[PDB]
């Protein structure tokens, strides 16, 4: 039952405002040390802020007068009001419950990336990487081309195919937009029998698409 | 008749920070001359009164609270300061007319093997009210599942023990505290008389 | 404010060996240091708290010590990550610099596959072919596109993925993006790859049907 689900924004543009959410499960926000920790795109963790249990707020110096933490136990959610947003603030943001000397941030969120840039949102275009060819054949996959901002998340069959899945990292196309490819390797016997839907979701564009890769011909 | 300052300062053992000991001091002549004249104190914060004319002032009622914390947490014993100690163990009123005296004490409150008898409060659902003493050991319910006295996940002990060891750093050495609440609201605790 | 300087991230240990990550601080706090493991592309998971105490779940291969140290007894393929150290000092809870563990292994050849452009993609006006190199070690691989037995240097793009948690093998995909028109004027598309584990380059071609 333990879960820290995060509802956050994706794009706001510089000098804007946003507000993150941390929907809890298995814990209780109003009676726990809750803190936010962000990882900039430079693979380095950084402590952001905390609220304690009895309502004492402590923030890092880099986000001292701009950010603010709030909580509502009515919905058992935690928020981070990011006013006067900047540029280096681009990071994936995690919430956690820091039990301090009795365990340390035992339960963690999953990550909601915040991108700040003067550009505008762009939805993806999910094209299929068809299966063709025996013994060694071209596997299945789908290309999430032309999107902005990061990230996109590709799943297969709603969540029951997670074996040979290699959702490659994103590349910045020459048009300033992003693209990436998610490929899965499955046995040749099951291509005609199984169903293959790559579930793609680009929340900053509200795009939720499911493409259907089926063997082709040669 | 001299107010029994020595009874508190030079006492044998001090109480734990969560269950701090308050000594009501009244019906006596005040003698702050011993307090400032010691040079054995690490911290000497006096709000409202300066540590110079204290000996020549009258006071209606006086309270002398005392406890033991670690070095780093001495700063939180101040009106307005916040943290785990000023919010869950000892909170001072925001109109504190008094003094906050503290001195190092690694000789007295550190056992050769490590004294694990001084305890603080780690978890508490809310901050303390001014001059509150929470002597509850109810297993902390850090979730929605009822603990029913049993330990486990989201069922923690609201009090942790100070790892007071002589090898600990300066910030982790026991510092004894005596907080004098000087005046509020007859009168008796005087100086000139 | 405290500054914890972790050990360098170039750790290329083998399977079943060890790791020794040291987290030195500026001003030493006692028993107040946590170790985390950020798996490749996931939220940080806790391993060591209070300098040495283990968490329910963490295998008996992980250890700590109280200026600070982190140690794995027998390095297993699952332990690919970037290990951080935390410290409860005085708001800020400073983190480490990130020590990346990298598991080394024998040579491995890629499973190179070719994917022609999508029929539905051509109506947009852009034709892009994808070349997939899967399960190989090390990352040193050269993916060369060849159209009408020539070469392509400009439309190519690449993206490689982190080592896998089960075989510690990299996987890379190369994309050759061209317009609809420029695509139809050529009847041979292929990606030629060169790797230490493939004695000779393997050319996978397709002739638009
Ligand atoms: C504690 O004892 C010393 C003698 O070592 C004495 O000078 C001092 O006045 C005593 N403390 C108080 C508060 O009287």
């Amino acid at each position: 039952e333990v879960q820290l689900l995060e509802s956050g924004g994706g794009l706001v543009q510089p000098g804007g405002s946003l507000r993150l959410s941390c929907a809890a499960s298995g814990v209780t926000v109003t009676s726990n040390y809750m803190s936010w920790v962000r990882q900039a795109p430079g693979k380095g963790l950084e402590w952001v802020s905390v609220i304690y249990s009895g309502g004492s707020t402590y923030y890092a110096d880099s986000v001292k007068g701009r950010f603010t933490i709030s909580r509502h136990n009515s919905k058992n959610t935690l928020y981070l009001q990011m006013n006067s947003l900047r540029a280096e603030d681009t990071a994936v943001y995690y919430c956690a419950r820091d039990l301090r000397e009795a365990g340390g941030m035992d339960v963690w969120g999953q990550g909601t990336t915040v991108t700040v840039s003067s550009a505008s949102t762009k939805g993806p275009s999910v094209f299929p990487l068809a299966p063709s060819s025996s013994g060694g054949t071209a596997a299945l996959g789908c290309l999430v081309k032309d999107y902005f901002p990061e990230p996109v998340t590709v799943s297969w069959n709603s969540g029951a195919l997670t074996s040979g899945v290699h959702t490659f990292p994103a590349v910045l196309q020459s048009s300033g937009l992003y693209s990436l490819s998610s490929v899965v390797t499955v046995p040749s016997s099951s291509l005609g029998t199984q169903t293959y839907i790559c579930n793609v979701n680009h929340k900053p564009s509200n795009t939720k698409v499911d493409k259907k890769v089926e063997p082709k011909s040669c | 008749n001299l107010c029994p300052f020595g009874e508190v300062f030079n006492a044998t053992r001090f109480a734990s920070v969560y269950a701090w000991n308050r000594k009501r001091i009244s019906n006596c002549v005040a003698d702050y001359s011993v307090l400032y004249n010691s040079a054995s104190f690490s911290t000497f914060k006096c709000y409202g009164v300066s540590p110079t004319k204290l000996n020549d002032l009258c006071f209606t009622n006086v309270y002398a609270d005392s406890f033991v914390i670690r070095g780093d947490e001495v700063r939180q014993i101040a009106p307005g300061q916040t943290g785990k100690i000023a919010d869950y163990n000892y909170k001072l009123p925001d109109d504190f007319t008094g003094c906050v005296i503290a001195w190092n004490s690694n000789n007295l409150d550190s056992k050769v093997g490590g004294n694990y008898n001084y305890l603080y409060r780690l978890f508490r659902k809310s901050n303390l009210k001014p001059f509150e003493r929470d002597i509850s050991t109810e297993i902390y319910q850090a979730g929605s599942t009822p603990c029913n006295g049993v330990e486990g996940f989201n069922c923690y002990f609201p009090l942790q023990s100070y790892g007071f060891q002589p090898t600990n750093g300066v910030g982790y050495q026991p510092y004894r505290v005596v907080v004098l609440s000087f005046e509020l609201l007859p009168a008796t605790v005087c100086g000139p008389k | 404010d405290i500054v914890m300087t972790q050990s360098p991230s170039s750790l290329s240990a083998s399977v079943g060996d060890r790791v020794t990550i040291t987290c030195q601080a500026s001003q030493d706090i006692n028993n107040y240091l946590n170790w985390y493991q950020q798996k490749p592309g996931k939220a940080p998971k806790l391993l060591i708290y209070d300098a040495s105490n283990l968490e329910t779940g963490v295998p008996s291969r992980f250890s700590g010590s109280g200026d600070f140290t982190f140690t794995i007894s027998s390095l297993q393929p699952e332990d690919i990550a970037t290990y951080y150290c935390q410290q409860f000092d005085n708001l800020p809870w400073t983190f480490g610099q990130g020590t990346k563990v990298e598991i080394r292994r024998t040579v491995a050849a890629p499973s190179v596959f070719i994917f022609p452009p999508s029929d539905e993609q051509l109506k947009s006006g852009t034709a892009s072919v994808v070349c997939l190199l899967n399960n190989f070690y090390p990352r040193e691989a050269k993916v060369q596109w060849k159209v009408d037995n020539a070469l392509q240097s400009g439309n190519s793009q690449e993206s490689v993925t982190e080592q896998d948690s089960k075989d510690s093998t990299y996987s890379l995909s190369s994309t050759l993006t061209l317009s609809k028109a420029d695509y139809e004027k050529h009847k041979v598309y292929a990606c030629e790859v060169t790797h230490q584990g493939l004695s000779s380059p393997v050319t996978k071609s397709f002739n638009r049907g």
